[PDB]
């Protein structure tokens, strides 16, 4: 009988980031807490969310189930529930969704988890360069490179890490060196991705939080955030635009 | 020139 | 020669809720205060609103005259006035209307009072149940429902007062017993109505007023507002949706 | 080399300012500080921005150069650029300029300055009243006049300064007599205008600047805001509407 | 089904 | 009426 309660900035965050890329995804209620991943229609980005039990404020599984849960009527509901306002999450039956906050109590029906397409094996990439900064920074440094153009180069080397825009009248350029990053590993890595990602992810984080960066050369990016204070942790795998000869 | 790949090729 | 002197907020807010259903009333200058009822043109809604003498900063008439007052203009002219902005409005002739805040006299022409629909007889209605609760926990609950359907519905027994909306795939239930409600008499009620006039009522308000409701069944609602910190009561009067057999 | 380093908020006024009636003008460095004039396609408004050199946090050139700048890709990246966050531009090359802010370089390329239209000469305009007031009590006065028309006549007397404006239903006037004006030289002028330049020439400006008016009779205004707290100087010389007998 | 109704009717 | 003149009269 799962029963969750959670604050109203984490579930606002967890759902904006998934339904950031689909409409309907399979929610799992584990014991080390909530899980959920999902690839989006078109099967360029992936997303991967956790919540470690220890960000509810209570987290009541009896038994590891998981829910097929719709996405777009919960994110529209997530727009009434308040930043303050804690919500909890009821599952006490095998077809609806109780969502409860305030004096509100909103009752959506549940899809059969395997009635959704099966999500994608987490992959296994290894790759050369680890940034970690300000999720602030690298957003301003998305925003920066729409104004320029539709694709960035992320460029890893010793002397830090850059991201590049070019058009045709004019270029931006985002470095930051070892020094006043949190972390660098120094690896060498160049991949070119779509603006357009970049900036939908973005949208689920703001400055103030955290951001790892693991980056290789004509390869998917992985953007792992630590989102609402380090409670919630998503990350946003995008496929690279591969330069053709 | 650029072409967007898909994650299919990496999983 | 009326010359009264009310704050900015206080003319905002009636104009707005008057021209909410109307765009030409006739405005009541009257010994006990300000008093100005309309209908708008389909007839479904009624609008009452009443500011006492003792909520301007001055109130000075030299007999009791209504005026026919172009509310169009008027609330587009609000849009300059601020909130702190005192306001003086003058009618020391027959054909226009002074209103001056700050460095700016707007004068606007006066309409025949009596070239305006006439008003509606302000109905005698007797409702089994009487809630009283906040405007804003009022306003959440109207702004969900909005999101699962175009109607809710009012349900009042002794457990308290209940607001519902349901979807083909999704309901949500406002629920309020006695216990949490400012006041409430237990009348049993039970009427539906639109969504979207209940949300353009709602917008004239906003969380820290009163709200007063009468409800009964298959009867219009009766929504008395205490609008601009007690200093001005806007009622809306919705007629009801009736289940048809 | 051109090296300058401004605030935020300083390089927005004017680039915002400047913009707003060309889309590429030729900015001039000087000994005394920045300069740049231009005049709109439409041969109807005039901008005159002014940064003396102390407005800037060190503003390094080694010979007085002129530059074609592309305004609005300059406009448009400026949207990033914080308000506090200090932007230093430089000019050590010939064909680029470099802005940087944050951990962002942006490099746009530059124009001939002799490849844009050539500056209007700054007219010698003999004005009769001169009134200097704030620039927020006059974009109030002329905000509430784009509701009642598409032109406002400046009227200058000794019993103070005049804004009206007039509708086929309404009017509306800003006095300001010369015992509530910073300064007023009383002298008597009148000349209308067309709110839609007004409208736009107070976009660059707020509450809290001042704002010398120029007015004679038939003639064109012109408007000098301190702008960024008097480290900006903005003129706009608009033409006036003359009433055609 | 539901019909919205009038205040006509009250009045 | 009016007519909206032009700067390059007092130019």
């Amino acid at each position: 009988m799962i029963d969750v309660i959670m604050t109203g900035e984490l579930l606002k965050t967890v759902t904006r980031a998934i339904v950031a890329l689909v409409s309907e995804a399979r929610i799992h209620f584990l014991e080390k807490g909530l899980h959920s991943r999902a690839v989006d229609p078109a099967n360029v980005a992936m997303v991967i969310v956790d919540i470690p039990k220890d960000s509810f404020e209570v987290y009541n599984i009896d038994e590891e189930k998981t829910i097929g849960v719709d996405m777009d009527r919960i994110f529209d509901i997530s727009k009434s529930i308040s930043t303050k306002d804690l919500v909890e999450l009821i599952v006490e039956d095998e077809s609806t969704l109780k969502v409860k906050f305030g004096s509100v109590e909103y009752k959506v029906a549940l899809i059969d988890p395997s009635a959704i397409r099966k999500e994608p094996r987490i992959p296994e990439l290894e790759l050369p360069a680890k940034i970690v900064m300000d999720a602030g920074e690298f957003k301003k440094a998305i925003a920066a490179a729409d104004k320029i153009s539709d694709q960035v180069i992320f460029r890893s080397d010793k002397e830090g890490f850059r991201i590049e825009a070019k058009g045709d009248v004019d270029s931006i350029v985002f470095h930051m060196t070892e020094t006043e990053l949190i972390e660098f590993n120094g690896g060498e890595a160049r991949s070119m991705f779509s603006v357009d990602y970049l900036k939908e992810f973005c949208k689920v984080a703001g400055s103030g939080d955290l951001l790892t960066i693991h980056l290789g050369t004509n390869y998917p990016v992985r953007l792992v955030f630590e989102l609402v204070g380090g409670r919630a942790k998503v990350e946003y795998i995008l496929a690279p635009r591969i330069e053709s000869e | 020139k650029s072409t967007q790949a898909t994650l299919e090729r990496w999983f």
